[PDB]
């Protein structure tokens, strides 16, 4: 009964990750003022089924890898990170509850840098390594801001405890206390899962991406959904964070469906994000980090601690 | 078997310390500890160290590590007898040990060990609506106020550090 | 025109719906009709097992009320 | 290097070296030691040369080493005493590992082989922080875990460390390296007096900072890092070749000085454990530390060696270098036997 | 006393010893240092959870911290030994035997 | 338990998909192929460097949301901006003395 | 060393309080309103005696008033107390916010009828 | 050269961690608090030398809380024969010790 | 003062709001009235049990049950 | 709000709280029997089991004390079956 659960989490998050290439695609073509796929199904929907079947009988690219090991085990860490990032997100019951959801979700996005290195590792080219690296200590530096908005939000919560966090939210989104933490937060997650403008892989400036250069690389879907597993639950874990939704107890399906909507509205946010800027440069995010977004959350977290303690707000462990 | 659970982990915590102790490369030196972390994780939450495990996964696995394998990366190139060698050794010490305080639910290496599992050293009560190692955690802002000093100092005097001697002048 | 993108946002809702609304009915399939028992601390789970034990049929979710005393 | 950070970092490995000497937690012991190598690690790497890297990498791997065994004794102690006082250690084998940990801080032998490496690695007053103030945490930590420490293990330390260090200089024409083994050699008597009388251990290690600091300082002041360089300070300074020909004598043992204060006081607290071997073996053996101390002597003091031209340049300059307590540190290395019943302000 | 205690200082040893014997990279050295650390936090933090013995649930975090800075500055020590050696070997670092 | 359950489970899935990714394009027989140090820059290493102890100074900051519950509140408060700003001040001395350069 | 000593199984039979802890939690501000004098002896000699084998009668004692609390409760307002137990029964955390005005009802039923 | 500086000042730097027996949070006993008590009521005041030879039966009946090495020897001893009188058929398990007896509360 | 603030509002107000934000952190809490009722809460909240004591004879504050005048209340904090 | 809906937590906390402490007298005294009746079946066992070893004193204290010492695990599910060591020495950490 338990793994029927599991099944009924991991398989709609691959479905939804299909479905998500579906929506980038045609979203990104109406804002393009064409239209995105509307031939291989009615209105595109058969789009991800034939390019999913399309790249699972494609040949292994050319060339051959550093390390075997690394190579397998880079997409399988990839895989495993994005679909365990999922078990604790209280929509409106997490799947595994536990007291330490948001410090769980932390260090197991933490983890994920390992993929992007060990794929770095694994190809032969000493130019991937580099652009594997840079992508490393882009991951690396928004983290920091991750965590310390993470923090600053949960001191208005009590506890590390997900579940918590939705009734915390009882009497008002968690975006009207901590906007600049949310709107800080929402730029990190973006620059978290090398989603433009900070996609420096994918693009331009970059050292490897530049068109007949070496390097085996894994299959591209397994990275490919890996990543929009990412993207998908970022966002959610966003509207759980700031922006949680009313939960009936004897009503789950209120909270289900309300929470989805701003998913789905914010997801779409990211991809209305991407077909908008130009990318940053690779210092000019660090700048954004290093030297904007850092000192206001430092500067608000010492506002978050203290803020508590002065209002007498001082919210429960428990 | 499955009240053996936190002494399996041991095991093959020892296995993966055989592993990148007896040094292939550091990339798969930095694998073998990523793994032996991660296993030495699951002993301390099986104590009730979720804190402190999830402690092990970001910061140790999630911040470190991560710098030893960027580091590596910088440092060595991409593309025995002795590691195979000294990983066989280490895995039959250990599998001998294992035999012996299984066979006889006792050995002495350098201290008395027992040989049962260690579910049976714990407490039988509760902690009421905390958790005790969260609050001895949480403690560190109010009884640990020296103890935040010198450790916020050795950062920072850290920072100061690496900026001196990678300066190269 | 714009409402073309709405059956793909719908399946991927319908997709992420799923989830929530399963662990739901599987959490009120498998505790008696109510929600799951949360046991974040000890005390928690020592009532938690005082309700397994009490109920006689090794199961915490059978509530026993005053019916079970004289 | 920045002289706010230079007087940050220093004060720094001096808050480290307090830490310890304060601290009645094992905890902030290991925490001590670990702020005094990272403060001390850019002292070290002050010139930027290989040779300093090498050193800096040498000491950081014997110190983090050593700072883990460390922690590994505490933890042994945390286990069989359950708590975490700085005092007596309550297994044997965690007074071993803190035994062998405090060795390598040390630089006693056998563990004594990152010593003349890292110190011939690194300038002239780097290698005095760490000969001299870098002696001073782990034998607090000696002085207070005494009740634990086996006497086998820290006599055979001792005196391996005695011997060693005086065959060890006996090769060398480098300062530094002199220098070193000198070290390894006194940090040997002083832990062979260490379970029978800890006062003395106390006096040993304060002399022994007084004839080194004199010494390097000497050494900084002439700008003499080898043997042959020492050669010329009688055509540029001739007072410098008194004074480091009676600071070598002091550190030799030869009374009427100061340094033979120590060793006189370690023979006289040995004997009274009835211990004979030892003490007399112990002063036989630092006859080779005498010999390679008459060695600079006869290099620098007692003869001339031949000079150079451009000397006569250098006779036209004075020094203007802060010889900050040169006078008062020769004084103290040389003149301070016929106050040797000062020691009881260390009981 | 407890089974795990012996794997987990086992597992000292084992990085001890691998420590102890150099086969050519400095960064090997540092991986063996650092799961040194890695099977302390363990052990300390069994003890401590153990024993219920409350504060000291802040030891292996602050064992944690100071330990990772002392692990960042033997990594700019590699990385200076590299930027002169162009590897990290430690049969490169045997200038000062004379 | 369930938690083990759940990993087991989505690293099964994981390890699935990729072995079909390996093995399934391997089905059609393709045309056999027959025709035909990195540079170190510091500041890479830098950069990875100051995340490493910033990411320690938050490991020193995540029981705040537990320690806010203390009643030693004066002394919590103190050592809690304490923390906040020793890790601006590390900020601050890494701004200044150029090394949040050319990636800034 | 010496032999310790245990109380025989006789000593162990009291008539339990076989309710569930959604039942006891509902029932818990009036049960520490009503059972306070044997609640309190009992837990002054536990934390004076430091052994639970010195305090198995006022542990008899504790388990004895709190079945007279909930007879008390089953003569008058069993009804009232039942659904309230009910609605505090069916939340995973047991909430009192979830539940006012079945407590509500309780409590005006418990401050009439007794 | 341990120089007292806590006690000159009247500060409390470390003593707060140093043993088990100190004041908690929330005032959570450690799992061999009385045993750690009375080893440290007993060893006060009387040194180190008198208190290896006339505190012994408090600080063994403490290691033997922290480390129970001799519980788990007689654990052992009971299982050991326990096992060997099931392989031999002269002794069978009551019921209460096999999950058929509707535990006690 | 009044040049410098506006100049540095116009070339770096990213650090002006993180100093202004910083700054009131600091000096806030020392002001804001409510500051004592966030200690006066966290020392309301009962984690442990309330160890009763024994009745000597003369204890007039210590009530003798719970529902009695005498002792410590929280009137301040149903109402606020 | 946040002002406001903390404060409110915060009573409802201590709510939660008084209800866990007017409980906790109940609760230690099934404790407490539950204990002693499951110390009680150990030593009767140990009484039928450890007869032919020879110099064995049943219920001996491994303590020098007269002290009542808290059990352990090991010495109250030692004798029981797997299962039910599992669900009282994993069981809250495994929960889910
Ligand atoms: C107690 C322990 C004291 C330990 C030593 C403390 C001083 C040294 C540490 C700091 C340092 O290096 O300062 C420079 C240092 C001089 O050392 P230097 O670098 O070799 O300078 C040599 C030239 O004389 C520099 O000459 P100058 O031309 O630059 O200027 C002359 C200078 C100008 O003087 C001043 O400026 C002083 C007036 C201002 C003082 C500060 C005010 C703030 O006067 C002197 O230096 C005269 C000599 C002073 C004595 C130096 C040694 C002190 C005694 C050490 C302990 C001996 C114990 C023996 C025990 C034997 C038995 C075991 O000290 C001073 O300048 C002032 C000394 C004051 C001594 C006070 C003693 C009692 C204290 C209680
Ligand atoms: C959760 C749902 C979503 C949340 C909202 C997000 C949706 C909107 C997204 C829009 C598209 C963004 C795409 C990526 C953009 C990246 C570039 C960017 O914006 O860089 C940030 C820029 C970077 O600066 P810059 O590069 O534009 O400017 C130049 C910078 N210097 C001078 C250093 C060269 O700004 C910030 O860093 C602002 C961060 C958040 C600010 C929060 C303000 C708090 C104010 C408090 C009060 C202040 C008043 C004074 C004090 C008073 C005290 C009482
Ligand atoms: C579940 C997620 C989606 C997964 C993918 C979608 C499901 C379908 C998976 C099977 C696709 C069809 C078989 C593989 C592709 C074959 C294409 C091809 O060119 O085949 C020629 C190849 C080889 O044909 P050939 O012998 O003419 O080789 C041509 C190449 N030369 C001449 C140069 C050597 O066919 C096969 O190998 C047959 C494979 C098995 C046929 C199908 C059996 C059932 C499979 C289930
Ligand atoms: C730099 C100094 C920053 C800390 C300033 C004082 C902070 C504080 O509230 O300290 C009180 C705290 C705690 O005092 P307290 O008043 O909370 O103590 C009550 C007792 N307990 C903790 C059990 C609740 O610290 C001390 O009193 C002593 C430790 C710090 C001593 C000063 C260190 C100076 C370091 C200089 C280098
Ligand atoms: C959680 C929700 C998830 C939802 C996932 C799916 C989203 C999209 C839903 C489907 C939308 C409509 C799809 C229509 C596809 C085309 C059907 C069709 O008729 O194709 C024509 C083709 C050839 O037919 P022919 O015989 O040549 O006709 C000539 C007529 N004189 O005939 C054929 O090719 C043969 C018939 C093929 C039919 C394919 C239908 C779609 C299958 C998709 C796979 C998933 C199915 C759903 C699984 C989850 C729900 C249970
Ligand atoms: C390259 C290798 C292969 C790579 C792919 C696969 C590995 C990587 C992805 C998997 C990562 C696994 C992380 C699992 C642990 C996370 C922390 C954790 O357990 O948190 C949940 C919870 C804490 O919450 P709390 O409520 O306090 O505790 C329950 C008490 N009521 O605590 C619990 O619920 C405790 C449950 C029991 C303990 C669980 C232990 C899990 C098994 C051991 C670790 C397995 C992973 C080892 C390898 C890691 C990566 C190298
Ligand atoms: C139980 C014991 C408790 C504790 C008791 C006290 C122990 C005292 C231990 C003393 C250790 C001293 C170590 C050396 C000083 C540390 C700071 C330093 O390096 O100062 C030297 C300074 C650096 O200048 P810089 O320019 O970097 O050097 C290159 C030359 N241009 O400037 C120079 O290089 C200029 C050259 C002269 C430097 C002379 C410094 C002498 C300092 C030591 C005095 C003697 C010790 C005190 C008296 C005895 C105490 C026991
Ligand atoms: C008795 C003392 C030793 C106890 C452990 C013995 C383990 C087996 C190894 C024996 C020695 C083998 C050897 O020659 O090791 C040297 C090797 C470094 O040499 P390398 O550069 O790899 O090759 C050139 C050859 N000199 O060094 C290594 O390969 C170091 C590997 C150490 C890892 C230890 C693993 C656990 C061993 C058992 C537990 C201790
Ligand atoms: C007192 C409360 C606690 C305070 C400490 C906590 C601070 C929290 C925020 C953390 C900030 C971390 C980073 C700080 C670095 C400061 C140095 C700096 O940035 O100087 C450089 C800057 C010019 O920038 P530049 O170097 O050119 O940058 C490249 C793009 N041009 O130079 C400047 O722009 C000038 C910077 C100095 C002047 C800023 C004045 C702000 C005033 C705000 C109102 C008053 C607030 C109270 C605090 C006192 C401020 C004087």
């Amino acid at each position: 009964m338990f793994m029927i659960n599991v099944l009924t989490l991991i398989i709609p998050i691959l479905l939804a990750v299909a479905f998500l290439t579906l929506v980038e695609r045609k979203v990104l073509g109406y804002m393009q003022f064409r239209k995105g796929p509307n031939v291989v199904g009615p209105y595109g929907l058969l789009q991800p089924i034939a390019d999913a079947i399309k790249l699972f009988i494609k040949e292994p690219l050319r060339p051959a890898t550093s390390s075997i090991s690394m190579f397998i085990l880079a997409p399988i860490l990839a895989l495993t990170l994005a679909l365990t990032m999922w078990i604790p997100l209280p929509m409106p019951y997490p799947l595994i509850n536990m007291n330490l959801g948001v410090l769980f979700m932390l260090a197991m996005s933490s983890l994920a840098v390992y993929s992007i290195l060990w794929s770095g590792w694994a190809s032969n080219s000493k130019y991937a390594l580099i652009g594997a690296l840079r992508a490393v200590a882009q991951t690396i530096s928004y983290e920091v801001t991750l965590a310390i908005i993470l923090l600053s939000v949960l001191l208005m919560n009590g506890s590390f405890t997900l579940s918590t966090l939705i009734i915390t939210q009882e009497q008002v989104w968690l975006i009207f206390p901590a906007w600049p933490l949310a709107m800080m937060w929402f730029i990190s997650t973006l620059a978290e899962t090398n989603r433009a403008p900070f996609d420096l892989t994918e693009g331009e400036s970059e050292l490897v991406s530049g068109f007949n250069v070496e390097y085996a690389a894994g299959p591209f879907a397994l990275f490919f959904m890996a990543e929009y597993a990412n993207i998908i639950m970022m966002n959610i874990f966003t509207t759980t964070l700031f922006l949680g939704a009313f939960h009936n107890p004897y009503m789950p399906e209120l909270y289900t469906i309300n929470f989805t909507i701003k998913s789905l509205l914010l997801s779409i946010t990211f991809l209305w994000i991407r077909a908008s800027y130009p990318r940053f440069r690779y210092d000019q995010l660090m700048h954004l980090l290093w030297k904007n977004f850092l000192p206001l959350t430092l500067a608000l977290c010492m506002w978050h601690v203290s803020l508590p303690i002065l209002l007498s707000s001082i919210p429960p462990q428990t | 078997m499955m009240t053996y659970i936190v002494f399996i982990l041991s095991i093959i915590f020892v296995m993966g310390f055989v592993g990148f102790s007896s040094k292939p490369s550091p990339i798969y030196g930095g694998l073998g500890l990523i793994v032996s972390g991660g296993v030495g994780c699951g002993i301390v939450l099986n104590f009730g160290g979720s804190f402190l495990g999830l402690m092990v996964f970001l910061i140790y696995l999630g911040g470190m590590m991560v710098v030893f394998g960027y580091t590596t990366a910088m440092a060595t190139e991409q593309y025995n007898k002795v590691v195979l060698g000294t990983f066989i050794t280490g895995l039959l010490m250990e599998f001998l040990m294992v035999y012996y305080v299984l066979k006889d639910k006792e050995v002495e290496i350098v201290f008395k060990f027992n040989g049962m599992g260690d579910w049976v050293i714990y407490d039988t009560g509760d902690s009421g609506f905390f958790s005790e190692e969260a609050m001895g955690i949480a403690a560190l802002y109010s009884y640990g106020t020296w103890l935040v000093i010198v450790t916020g100092w050795s950062l920072l005097i850290g920072v100061v550090v690496i900026m001196e001697i990678t300066r190269g002048n | 025109m714009w409402f073309e993108v709405l059956p793909g946002i719908a399946v991927m809702g319908v997709c992420l719906f799923i989830p929530g609304m399963a662990t739901a009915r599987i959490h009120r399939f498998s505790n008696g009709g109510r929600e799951k028992r949360v046991a974040h601390y000890s005390y928690q789970w020592y009532l938690m097992e005082r309700d397994r034990r009490v109920s006689g049929v090794n199961r915490y979710y059978v509530s026993k009320g005053l019916e079970n005393i004289d | 290097m920045n002289p706010i950070i230079l007087i940050i970092i220093l004060m720094t490995v001096m808050l480290g070296t307090i830490i310890v000497m304060i601290s009645t937690h094992w905890l902030l012991i290991w925490i001590g030691f670990e702020m005094n190598m990272l403060a001390i690690i850019p002292i070290m790497m002050k010139k930027h040369n290989p040779r300093a890297t090498e050193a800096s990498t040498k000491y950081f791997l014997t110190q983090s080493t050593a700072s883990m065994l460390l922690m590994m004794a505490i933890i042994i102690n945390l286990m069989f005493s359950g708590q975490w006082t700085v005092m007596k250690l309550f297994n044997p084998m965690a007074s071993m590992l803190m035994t062998m940990a405090l060795a390598m801080k040390l630089g006693m032998a056998p563990f004594h082989f990152w010593v003349p490496e890292v110190t011939q690695g690194i300038p002239l007053s780097s290698g005095l922080i760490l000969l001299t103030w870098q002696k001073l945490a782990p034998m607090s930590v000696l002085y207070q875990i005494l009740p634990s420490i086996n006497l086998d293990l820290i006599l055979t330390l001792s005196i391996l460390s005695i011997t060693i260090g005086g065959w060890g200089g006996l090769n060398q024409t480098q300062l530094r390296k002199i220098m070193a083994y000198s070290s390894i050699a006194h940090m040997g008597w002083m832990t062979a007096v260490l379970l029978y009388n800890p006062t003395m251990t106390l006096l040993n290690l304060i002399i022994y900072i007084i004839m080194t600091s004199t010494m390097f300082t000497l050494f900084m002041a002439n700008s003499t890092t080898t043997t042959l360089s020492l050669s010329h300070t009688w055509n540029k300074a001739p007072i410098m070749t008194i004074l480091v020909l009676i600071t070598l004598l002091s550190m030799g043992g030869l009374p009427p000085l100061s340094g033979f204060m120590p060793k006189w006081m370690i023979i006289q607290e040995m004997t009274k454990n009835d211990s004979i071997i030892l003490p007399t073996l112990m002063a036989i053996t630092a006859l080779l530390n005498l010999y390679f101390y008459m060695r600079l002597t006869y290099s620098t003091a007692l003869t001339m060696f031949p000079s150079t031209n451009n000397m006569k340049m250098k006779w036209q300059f004075p020094t203007t270098k802060r010889m900050t307590l040169l006078p008062t540190m020769t004084v103290l290395s040389t003149m301070l036997l016929p106050l040797t019943p000062i020691l009881s302000i260390l009981e | 006393m407890s089974l795990v205690y012996m794997n987990i200082m086992m597992a000292f040893t084992v990085s001890l010893t691998g420590l102890l014997m150099y086969r050519s990279h400095l960064m090997s050295s540092l991986l063996c240092l650092e799961g040194m650390m890695l099977s302390l936090f363990i052990l300390a933090t069994l003890m401590i959870l153990n024993s219920h013995f409350t504060l000291a649930s802040m030891m292996p975090i602050i064992l944690l911290v100071f330990a990772a800075c002392e692990a960042a500055l033997g990594l700019s020590l590699l990385v200076m030994v590299s930027n002169t050696y162009g590897t990290d070997y430690v049969q490169n670092l045997n200038l000062l035997q004379c | 338990m369930n938690l083990m359950i759940t990993l087991l489970t989505n690293f099964t899935l994981a390890t699935l998909l990729v072995t079909i990714a390996f093995w399934l394009p391997q089905l059609n027989v393709y045309s056999e192929k027959t025709s035909p140090r990195l540079p170190f820059s510091m500041k890479f290493f830098l950069v990875a460097i100051t995340f490493l102890l910033f990411d320690l100074e938050i490991a020193l900051l995540l029981p705040l949301p537990w320690a806010s519950q203390t009643t030693n509140l004066n002394t919590m408060l103190t050592m809690a901006l304490l923390l906040i700003f020793l890790l601006a001040v590390s900020l601050a001395y890494e701004w200044t003395q150029k090394g949040l350069e050319w990636t800034e | 060393p010496g032999i310790v000593e245990l109380p025989s199984l006789e000593d162990l039979k009291v008539q339990e309080v076989k309710v569930s802890s959604s039942v006891l939690k509902a029932a818990a501000h009036h049960y520490g309103a009503q059972c306070d004098k044997p609640n309190k002896e009992f837990m002054l000699c536990r934390w004076e005696e430091k052994d639970p084998r010195r305090c198995l009668e006022e542990g008899k004692l504790v388990n004895q008033c709190a079945l007279e609390f909930f007879r008390q409760i089953k003569r008058h307002c069993a009804e009232p107390f039942t659904e309230y137990w009910t609605c505090i029964d069916y939340s995973g955390l047991q909430l009192f916010r979830r539940c006012r005005k079945e407590q509500a009802q309780f409590d005006k039923c418990v401050l009439d009828k007794l | 050269p341990f120089f007292d500086v806590q006690k000159k000042l009247g500060v409390d730097l470390d003593h707060w961690m140093t043993i088990q027996s100190a004041e908690q949070p929330h005032r959570i006993p450690a799992r061999c608090h009385a045993f750690e008590k009375e080893w440290i009521e007993c060893a006060h005041g009387i040194g180190s030398i008198r208190a290896e030879k006339e505190c012994k039966i408090e600080f063994e009946d403490f290691r033997e809380c922290l480390l129970r090495q001799k519980t788990m020897k007689r654990l052992n001893a009971i299982k050991r024969q326990r096992d060997k009188l099931i392989k031999e058929g002269k002794y069978t398990p009551p019921p209460h010790h096999s999950g058929q007896e509707d535990l006690r509360p | 003062v009044a040049a410098f603030l506006k100049n540095v509002w116009a070339k770096e107000p990213v650090l002006v709001a993180s100093f202004a934000i910083a700054g009131l952190a600091v000096i806030l809490p020392t002001l804001s009235p409510y500051t004592k009722y966030s200690l006066m809460i966290n020392r309301a909240t009962p984690y442990n049990y309330p160890v009763p004591l024994r009745d000597d004879g003369n204890m007039p504050d210590v009530p003798s049950h719970p529902q009695d005048p005498q002792g410590p209340s929280l009137e301040w904090l149903k109402r606020l | 709000s946040m002002m406001r809906w903390n404060r409110e937590r915060r009573r409802l906390q201590i709510e939660d709280f008084e209800a866990r402490i007017a409980l906790m007298p109940l609760l230690q005294a099934e404790k407490d029997r539950r204990v002693l009746q499951m110390l009680r079946e150990n030593l009767e066992e140990e009484a039928t089991i450890m007869k032919d070893v020879p110099g064995w004193k049943v219920g001996e204290s491994v303590f020098h004390t007269t002290r009542w010492v808290t059990p352990m695990m090991g010495e109250l599910y030692g004798l029981r079956t797997g299962e039910e060591i599992l669900s009282s020495t994993y069981g809250f950490i495994w929960y889910t």
